[PDB]
């Protein structure tokens, strides 16, 4: 049984910082492709960051490019999202998503919520001013 | 731009058309410059330029659905495949492979790497059953061609796809490796039968690497140690020599440097 639980959310001010964590269990994590998405109310669900099974190949929504950093610890069964210079746009419920079928997903498919079978409960991120 | 491509279709498949295909594949897998005990050796992985690394086998059926398979020229094995705008790769065993396969189908819209490898153990447990319980021949190839095609659209499920891999690998990779297994498929194709493979075929598949070693390690054609094998009735017999194999195995992986001028 595969599990996804996100933590580290909260409230900060424009320019402020947050550290996101997803706690995954079950399945083979070290071989699974992973991504972060986000959804604000009234807004469509948008892709944020993706990371393959190995340490590094990674892709970002360009609005977050250089501001955000996605990583993973395959020993800890954990996914991470680091958010640094934060903006009002960045306010949304943030979800972590897993593919147990795929170690890596690139190209167009990489941004599609459809390509990931498992999702987490989500964690709320609000930014002020 | 693109690696070499070999074309084959199951439509109107004869023993002739099948054989001229598998020959054409062999043509592209090796130059034939390295031949030991009369048997062609596959090019050596070490030092091999990525642009010579793979070959393309395009497969179509009567329904006119097509998929393109990628074969590593070092092991003559399928590392992944493309259907339309999606490309799919078996989970790499090491960093070096992972790099290599990025030079394949670079123009494809979507690129997926499986969390699983293409080795028989893995495929068998996914498809739900062993190679022995999985049939071969023109018909099982037509269906596998389709199932691979419709996977990109969600039409195909996993076990069905796994089984589809097991089929094509054997009918193409294994067939190319062994003229014997080529003959087993000729049989099936010729009469439009379909049957799972016998213990002989299976054991040959499991023994390919070891034979490759023994043969290139042989002393004037004589093995230092025997390799166990089965005939169609599943009874064992041991192989201490080369001349037995020449009618059997078409290609060999590269174990070591070639021999002296003598023989």
């Amino acid at each position: 049984q595969v599990q996804l639980v996100e933590s580290g959310g909260g409230l900060v001010q424009a320019g402020g910082s947050l550290s996101l964590s997803c706690a995954a269990s079950g399945g083979d994590f070290s071989r699974n492709a992973m991504a972060w998405f986000r959804q604000a109310p009234g807004k469509e669900r948008e892709f944020v960051a993706s990371i393959n099974w190995t340490g590094s190949g990674t892709y970002y929504l360009d609005s977050v490019k250089g501001r955000f950093t996605i990583s993973r610890d395959n020993a800890k069964n954990a996914l991470y999202l680091q958010m640094n210079n934060l903006k009002p746009e960045d306010t949304a419920v943030y979800y972590c998503a897993r593919s147990t079928v795929f170690a890596e997903i690139t190209g167009l498919a990489g941004y599609q919520s459809g390509s990931y079978d498992y999702w987490g409960q989500g964690t709320q991120v609000t930014v002020s001013s | 731009k693109q690696y070499p491509i070999i074309n084959f279709t199951t439509a109107g498949a004869t023993v002739q058309s099948y054989t001229n295909f598998i020959r054409a594949v062999r043509g592209r897998l090796t130059t034939g410059a390295d031949v030991r005990h009369e048997i062609p050796v596959l090019p050596n992985r070490v030092g091999l330029p990525i642009n010579q690394r793979f070959i393309l086998v395009e497969l179509s059926n009567h329904a006119e659905l097509s998929v393109t398979l990628a074969l590593d020229v070092t092991n003559a094995y399928v590392v992944g495949y493309r259907a339309g705008n999606s490309a799919y790769f078996f989970h790499p065993d090491n960093q070096e492979d992972a790099e290599a396969i990025t030079h394949l189908f670079t123009d494809v819209q979507n690129r997926y790497t499986f969390a699983f490898g293409g080795n028989y153990d893995r495929l068998e447990q996914l498809a739900g059953n062993l190679r022995e319980n999985i049939e071969l021949g023109n018909g099982p190839l037509e269906e596998a061609i389709s199932a691979l095609y419709y996977y990109s659209t969600g039409g195909t499920q996993l076990p069905t796809l796994a089984r589809s891999f097991i089929i094509c690998i054997q009918m193409i990779s294994e067939a190319a490796r062994f003229q014997y297994i080529e003959g087993e498929m000729r049989t099936r194709i010729r009469y439009n039968r379909r049957s799972a493979p016998d213990p002989s075929v299976i054991t040959l598949e499991n023994s390919w690497g070891r034979l490759s070693t023994a043969i290139q390690e042989s002393n004037q054609g004589a093995f230092a140690s025997p390799i166990q094998l089965q005939r169609r009735n599943g009874s064992k017999f041991s192989v201490y020599d080369v001349s037995i194999l020449i009618p059997i195995i078409a290609l060999m992986v590269y174990r070591c440097a070639p021999p002296p001028s003598s023989q």
